[PDB]
Formats: C-alpha cells, structure tokens, sequence
C-alpha cells in the first residue's frame, strides 16, 4: 500500500510554505566571522 | 541500505526487461524462457517499488542513472501509445504485460518526483507525464500523476523559465 | 594581515593613551587635562605639566577634557590635544594613516551626538582618511579572547558594569558608579590632610598633587580588605579578647609607613586605616547619609546582571556572564580588589560559580582600554569593524 505523506516531501512543503536563505547566511556568517575575529585575538596575545 | 549490492541483481534482470518492451510491439513471447525473462524482470520491478515506499531505498534508488533512464523509456513508451504516434504501436496481445509495467513505473516515479522536485523546462518527465493525464482513463493513474506533478513543482520561481510553462490551458482546463 | 598601520587613540577621563599598531605598548600616555596658562596657551603632556605645575604660577588652570561619562565634552580643546598627540609624540600627519579610537559603553542616547562631534573632529578639521570607534568594555573584553564577558572596570571617573553577551553589548544593563580612582584622591587628601599641615580655581595644586604624593600613596599604602571591613573588625577583637582572656595578635593594628616628601615626614597608618579607603567603593554610606547601600559597588554589579536577566533563561545569562568576569582598570589594581569583587558578587549569587580574568600585569590593565583598541587594529580583514568615511558624514549632513 502507498505511503500518501512521505517525510521528505512533508518537510519540503512545509520548508517552502515557510520560505514563500538570507537568515541563514546572516546566522551562520555571523558565527563565521565572530569565530575568525576570536581565532585572530588568541593569535595577537600569543605574539 | 542495510543490504548494499542488493540492486544491482535487480538493474540486471530489469534491463533485458527494457529490451523485451522495446520489442513488444509485435508478437515476440512465442517461447517460454522469453516469458520467464519477462516475469523476472516484472517481479523485480515490483520489488523495487515496493521498496522505494520507503525513505532509504528511495534515497538509494534515486542516485542510480540506470533505474531512471529505464522509468524514462518506460513513460516515453506510455506517451508514445497515448498520443498515438505511429512509429511504435502496442500490439494488443500483449496489452496486459505493458498494463502492469506502466502501473509500477508510475509509482516509481511518484516517489522519486519529491527528489528532482524543480524541474527545468525542457524536462521529460512532465511532458510524458501530462500526455498521459491527457490521456488516460484509469482514476488511480490520474491521482498518481497529480501527485506526481505537485511534487515536480516545489521550489520554482514564477519570473524564472521553469516546469510550470509546459502546462498549456488545455491541461489546466481539465 | 592586512598593509595598515594605524594609529589608536584612547581618551580616557584621566589619562590619554596614543602610538600605532605595530608595536605592543603606547608611544605616549599623557593626562586627558591640560594647564591653560595666561595672550591664552596651551599646555598637554606629563612633564610638561607637572613641570609648570611646580611653577606655581598664578592664572594658570588645570581644565579636564573628557567628563564622568568617559566622553569628551571640550571639543576646541581636544583637538589641540590630537594635533599635540600627533605633532609631537607619532610624528605624523593626520591625514595619512587610518584611526582607531575609544568609547564607553552607553545606554545608546548620547551615542548619534558624540558620533558627530568625531566626524567633524576627524574629518573638517583633521583630514583623517578614515577612523574606527571601537567600545571599551568590548575591545578589552575581546583583546581577552572573550566573546561574552560581564566587564568590570574600575578607573578614575568610578566602576563600569557591562555585561557583554556573544559580542553584543547590552545597553540598559549599563551601569556606571560614581566612586573610583578620583574619589580616592579626595579620601587620601582629606583624611592625611591634617598630618601635612593642608587642614575649580585652585585646580594646579589639587591636580599637581594627585598627579605626585597622592597617586603614590594609592600605589603603596591602601589595600581592600577581603570582606566587609566593619565585620572583619568585630571578628579579629571577638578573637582578640580570646587570645588576651585565654593565657590569663589582631592583624589590623599592623602599622604602614610613607615617607611624605614635601614636608620630609614619616606618616604612619595602621592596617585598619589602610582598608579604610577603598571601603567607600563598596559601602558609600560611610562618608555621607546621602548615599545608598546601593550605589556601592557589590550592589551595583547585582543589579547589572539582574538588568541583563531582563535581555531581551535569566538563570541562564546570570550563569554566562558570571563565568566570564572581567576585572579591569588602574584601580583594580590596588591590593586586595579582585577578591573582595569576587567575594561581593558571589555572596549576591549564591547558586553560580564564578570564574574571573584579569590581566595580571600592572602596566597592561592601566592601559588595558588601549590595549583592546589595538587589537582591534590588527583584526585580519576590513570587514571586522565600522569604518567611518568622509562619505558617512556627507550622507548624514543630508536633511
């Protein structure tokens, strides 16, 4: 017998229900560029 | 996904099942090892299906070049019998085989619609798959290949050329 | 890295710390007040001032630059302080090299105002090519590899709260007390006053000597005791009638001794004494019945966090901020004070531990405000900072 919802497909309409990208890259970008900052500071006091 | 190198054996007796249905448009099961090559191979494919009903055997299926080109001749082959083209016409003798190959195949490509979900323009699967919808008179093919194509239509963009402009208004008038 | 050098600039209320990127400690440190000698004049520089200071002459006056909030507030005059900075001390015109200078931590109000005054102080009357303003708390804290971080700065205008959460500073759980380093001044002058003969206008002498005797005293004499003084005091006579009962030594009748040069007179506290200044950090009360409990220091770091709490779980941030305690400023530096700050805050947070950092070399925490400016300096890429352009002023200059 078929399955009439799989996951995925559930995920994906609701994913796009919700949509309808730039979040993520600010979030993760942020943490990108906090982290090289931070990385660079542990750098500068071990000179 | 448990089982890796479980289906290759089935691609190898799926594949002389695509030869045998190019060749089915004239009487050519007069022996009983072709008929036993052609039930092995509807046996498989059955398999397959029942298997892609679920979230890891789909995901292995569809990165598989092979069971796609083969769902593809499969539905090429269906459009060219509902548009009545004349260079390949079933013979009714064999109607009943092709009956149940079309069914399985649709499945098949209902699971894996959620996987190629934007579909560019000149794109296959939707031409054969509206054909068909033209076409058929089955109730359990048309939800099928409803579904099939509101899952081919998931992340498109209206002012980008996409799937969506192979839908002329007679389509959408049905 | 990138092919810059800068110069930073720090404004501090009492000191001013100037020099470039490239190297690790300041050309100059130089007071953030100046003599306007009298035909008027200009006076910056340690020497320079301490010099004519001696001089004793009168219409001489010393005028401050920056006010309590840490900001300035004298623009004419700090500019001549910049071309000083620059003339006399980095050696180099205005206009080459990029800037990087110093704000405290605001509630955000006075921020658009002072962000002005700079434009025009670095732009219409300088031609820097371009400057970053970076917060101090934050710089510090960052200079520390610390992206959150409660940071508690104790200098001359008096403490400075800021809790700082994932490199974000948060403004209304600001807070700035009115006790520090200067008040200090007044409690050692007013309280020895009357050993050394003593007992606006009169600003040479009163800068002269905090600048000299009183800012060694400071150095030397006062210590913080480790817990509430008045309770330390009943404690060691509660043991001490024991000692002295029991057969048939109270640690704060130890005596200190300063050498007072002016007068070449010894004068001598005893250890209780030696507390007793930097007590009115914590507990303001004891000076006048015009201050509450509350403006002393331990409740005020409570109440920052708490205001932190309130974001915009608070058993959460209380826990972030306080394993991520920041002691920094010159008069941090008095003996005794990272423990009773300690001692003060997890008493007020019993369920917490607290962890705290501080740099631990004397020169690098007076300085530490610059310190973190510089390292801002060395960030790798452009993109790490807001770098105000003559364009930004040109675009705010619109309607």
């Amino acid at each position: 017998s078929k399955v009439i919802v799989p996951q995925t497909v559930r995920l994906a309409e609701e994913l796009e229900r919700q949509q309808l990208e730039k979040r993520k890259k600010e979030r993760n970008l942020h943490l990108q560029k906090i982290n090289s900052i931070i990385d660079f500071i542990k750098e500068r006091q071990s000179e | 996904r448990t089982l890796p190198d479980l289906l290759p054996l089935f691609k190898t007796f799926i594949l002389p099942l695509e030869r045998i249905v190019e060749g089915l448009n004239k009487s050519s099961i007069c022996d009983s090892k072709a008929m036993d090559s052609l039930q092995m191979g509807l046996n498989a494919l059955l398999i397959l299906r029942n298997l892609a009903q679920d979230t890891d055997s789909v995901q292995i299926l569809v990165k598989d070049r092979e069971i796609k080109s083969f769902i593809l001749f499969i539905l090429k082959k269906f459009q060219c019998v509902a548009t009545g083209d004349n260079k390949w016409q079933l013979y009714e003798g064999n109607a009943t085989f092709f009956n149940e190959l079309t069914h399985y195949t649709l499945d098949l490509m209902e699971a894996i619609s959620s996987y190629i979900a934007p579909a560019m323009k000149d794109d296959h699967y939707f031409q054969t798959l509206v054909s068909i919808l033209n076409y058929t008179k089955d109730r359990y093919m048309v939800i099928s290949i409803l579904r099939s194509l509101s899952r081919l239509l998931v992340r498109s963009k209206a002012n980008e050329e996409s799937a969506a402009d192979n839908l002329d208004h007679k389509t959408l008038s049905l | 890295t990138l092919n810059r050098k800068c110069v930073v600039i720090h404004n501090g209320s009492h000191r001013t710390v100037a020099g470039f990127s490239n190297v690790e400690l300041p050309q100059c440190i130089i007071p953030s007040s100046y003599i306007k000698r009298t035909e008027a004049e200009f006076i910056f520089g340690t020497y320079n001032m301490i010099d004519a200071a001696a001089e004793k002459r009168n219409g001489d006056e010393v005028y401050t630059l920056v006010d309590s909030q840490g900001l300035p507030y004298n623009w004419d005059a700090l500019e001549m302080q910049w071309r000083y900075l620059y003339d006399t001390q980095l050696k180099v015109s205005p206009e080459e090299l990029p800037l990087v200078i110093t704000m405290p931590a605001t509630n955000g109000k006075p921020d658009m105002a002072i962000l002005e005054r700079y434009y025009e102080l670095a732009f219409d009357k300088l031609n820097v090519p371009v400057f970053q303003i970076v917060i101090e708390p934050l710089a510090i804290a960052l200079s520390m590899g610390k992206s959150s971080a409660f940071v508690i700065d104790i200098g001359a205008s008096g403490c400075n709260v800021t809790p700082i959460i994932d490199g974000i500073v948060v403004k209304n759980a600001v807070v700035r007390s009115k006790f520090g380093g200067d008040f200090l001044d007044f409690q050692v002058h007013e309280r020895l006053a009357p050993l050394i003969k003593e007992e606006q206008k009169r600003s040479t002498d009163v800068w002269y000597e905090a600048s000299t005797w009183i800012q060694q005293f400071k150095s030397t004499m006062l210590q913080v005791s480790e817990k509430d003084l008045f309770e330390l005091e009943r404690y060691y006579k509660e043991q001490a009638d024991i000692y002295a009962k029991q057969q048939e030594n109270n640690p704060l009748v130890q005596k200190k001794n300063f050498l007072f040069k002016p007068l070449n007179k010894t004068l001598t506290l005893d250890l209780k004494e030696c507390y007793q200044f930097a007590e009115y950090l914590f507990k303001p009360q004891l000076i006048s019945d015009k201050f509450s409990p509350e403006d002393g220091l331990g409740p005020l770091m409570a109440k920052s966090v708490k205001k932190a709490g309130a974001s915009i779980s608070p058993e959460q941030v209380y826990s972030l901020l306080l394993t991520n305690v920041i002691i920094t400023g010159s008069t941090s530096l008095i003996e005794g004070m990272e423990q009773r700050i300690i001692k003060e805050l997890s008493i007020r947070f019993p369920q917490y531990k607290l962890t705290t950092f501080a740099n631990q070399v004397m020169m690098d925490r007076k300085i530490q405000g610059w310190l973190g400016a510089l390292t801002m300096a060395n960030l790798p890429s452009w993109s790490l900072g807001k770098w105000y352009s003559k364009e930004d002023y040109e675009t705010l200059k619109r309607d």
